[PDB]
């Protein structure tokens, strides 16, 4: 609650980096709980945990797509502080994402089924913090595709920060 | 005609005399001619197909031939050895070599000794496929070679180390003996012609690099738009150079796409076209 120090590392495997949630140890925090990371006397994010056997204790992994978000860089000191959402207003009930295929080596002209998407989506990124502008990283059919969320509704007033639950829809 | 008697008698015959055998003089004209005994064994040994036999025998003629003091035929010999091993099912033959160089090294027979030392190499990599030893090889050599007058030889060889120096990852070690290979053949207009690949490797040759050493290295190539022959060396070279200082990992390996049509790229080019298709990517992705 007082915000410890840590260590930005790099994100153990390939799936917690697809569910753009802050990798930690078990010793630590515990997979549920949010976070601010803390950088500069200025610069304030969120993000979601989710622990591993595979972290090191004094430290939290970060994937490729939040580091060119949060600037973050593999080997600087950082404060993280629990954070705890206000479901009382803002819970997000609409929430607009601009998606394209994340490795540009990999795009089709074949038709993708958005409700098959949002539904996906969901069962995934469920009780998860998503910013405005935020970026990440979605797997829809073994298919890495390239998120970026543009706004945010509450459930119809206009947030910068909420938090995804079950009855969230997503276009 | 036995293999395993003259084996036997050159046994027999190889031991410092003495006594009633002795004589009054002797020596050498014995262990001569237990060596030409071992010879003719290795040499049914080989006429029976038996190789590892008769270059265990040549290794024992040699080995005698040293104990005469004889050093010249002896390294021919141990030649001869490394021959058969190499066309046999035993390994020895690096050995042999080996034994022969420092022959034909402390006689002076530099020229030789390089003719033999780029062999070598040339079985520590495809035999043993330890370039690690190659290259040294291949080095050393050059160096007696372009101490013999014989730039040519002395720069087949450099091509030889720039060339898997390059696969090993030393490329800087590499762009330098490209560099140097490369204003040591214009003294050559009978070289001129070729000098272009020698300036696309250095370009291609990136050690990590972040700059224009390769931009450089295509900017002092003298390039005639009139002369053709240049279409297979830097016009692609900058168009590369941009795809790389512009994290474009399209433009690139599209520009290798267009001119694998019009000059075929080769196994070496692919490798490290491919490196450097990577650099661009993980660059794109930081």
């Amino acid at each position: 609650m007082a915000g410890r120090s840590m260590q930005a590392a790099r994100c153990p495997t390939d799936e917690l980096s697809l569910s753009n949630c802050a990798v930690v140890s078990e010793k630590d925090y515990q997979s549920g709980q949010h976070v601010i990371v803390r950088t500069s006397p200025n610069h304030k994010y969120i993000f979601t945990l989710r622990t591993h056997p595979s972290v090191v204790p004094g430290s939290v992994a970060f994937s490729l797509p939040q580091r060119k978000w949060a600037g973050l860089s593999i080997g600087q000191e950082i404060e993280v502080a629990l954070y705890s959402f206000d479901k009382a207003k803002q819970c997000i009930g609409t929430m607009t994402i601009e998606i394209d295929f994340l490795q540009k080596k990999n795009i089709d002209s074949n038709p993708y089924d958005t409700d098959k998407m949002a539904a996906e989506f969901i069962q995934q990124f469920n009780n998860q913090a998503f910013s405005v502008g935020q970026q990440l990283v979605f797997s829809f059919n073994d298919k890495l595709f390239g998120l970026l969320v543009k706004d945010i509704e509450a459930m119809r007033q206009k947030i910068e920060v909420g938090l995804v639950v079950g009855n969230s829809q997503v276009a | 005609a036995e293999a395993m008697a003259l084996l036997a008698e050159a046994e027999r015959k190889v031991k410092n005399s003495q006594s009633f055998f002795s004589g009054l003089f002797g020596g050498s004209s014995k262990i001569e001619e237990a060596c030409e005994i071992y010879a003719r064994a290795a040499n049914m040994f080989k006429m029976a197909k038996n190789w590892s036999a008769a270059g265990n025998a040549f290794c024992q003629a040699a080995q005698l031939h040293l104990q005469l003091q004889s050093k010249h035929d002896a390294a021919t010999c141990f030649v001869d050895a490394g021959n058969a091993f190499k066309k046999a099912d035993p390994q020895e033959a690096i050995n042999c070599l080996m034994r022969a160089i420092e022959i034909y090294t402390d006689m002076g027979r530099f020229t030789i000794a390089a003719k033999h030392h780029i062999s070598i190499a040339e079985i520590y990599e495809t035999e043993l496929v330890d370039v690690e030893k190659a290259i040294a090889h291949y080095e050393q050599s050059a160096d007696y070679y372009k101490g013999e007058e014989s730039n040519s030889s002395a720069n087949k060889c450099l091509l030889k180390v720039a060339g898997y120096a390059a696969q090993l990852e030393q490329y800087q070690k590499a762009i330098d003996i490209y560099e140097q290979v490369g204003t040591s053949a214009m003294d050559s207009p009978l070289l001129k012609y070729s000098a272009k690949d020698y300036f696309f490797k250095a370009a291609l040759c990136h050690f990590c690099i972040d700059m224009l050493n390769a931009k450089l290295a295509v900017q002092k190539y003298e390039e005639l738009f009139p002369a053709f022959s240049d279409s297979r060396e830097c016009k692609l070279m900058k168009k590369l150079l941009e795809a790389h200082e512009e994290q474009n990992v399209d433009s690139y390996t599209e520009s290798v796409k267009e001119y694998d049509s019009i000059s075929r790229l080769d196994q070496w080019l692919t490798t490290m076209l491919l490196r450097i298709k990577k650099t661009i990517q993980g660059d794109e992705e930081d």
